């Protein structure tokens, strides 16, 4: 079952769907059931692309024992949620539909992700 | 391989 879902504005990079086993989250002890990473590194889950100004790591969706989602900014250049900048290193509540933008050219291009939470996961508490 | 700033 999906948890979330990630669409390019510009669409440049198709829509990418990301799952978590249940199971698998309910045996975890942690607070923070699972990470996914956006970055210029391939080895994240989702790729930016090789932009060079976004960083390898750039930033990571939480998912927390809630069933919500977080985002940590962790770039170089920063990060910006509804067009706020949020804070480096800090853990802000991800919202139905909100915007994940980053900057690309020093000319203020941007590349610009949104995010659709699948409510069916968050209530599925089997 | 690094990243260039603002």
């Amino acid at each position: 079952n999906i948890v979330f879902r990630v669409i390019s504005t510009t669409g440049q990079i198709p829509i990418r769907d990301f799952s978590a086993d249940i199971s698998q989250v309910l045996k975890e002890k942690r607070s923070i059931k699972k990470v996914w990473t956006f970055g210029r590194n391939p080895a994240c889950d989702y790729h930016l692309g090789n932009i060079l100004p976004v960083s390898n790591k750039h930033f990571q969706i939480l998912l927390g024992e809630d069933g919500n989602l977080l985002l940590n900014d962790i770039s170089t250049n920063g990060t910006w949620l509804n067009g706020q900048k949020v804070e480096k290193n800090s853990y802000q509540l991800l919202s139905q539909g909100d915007e994940i933008t980053v900057r690309t050219d020093p000319t203020g291009t941007i590349l610009s992700l949104v995010i659709f939470i699948n409510d069916k996961f968050k209530q599925s508490l089997e | 391989l690094p990243t260039p700033p603002l």
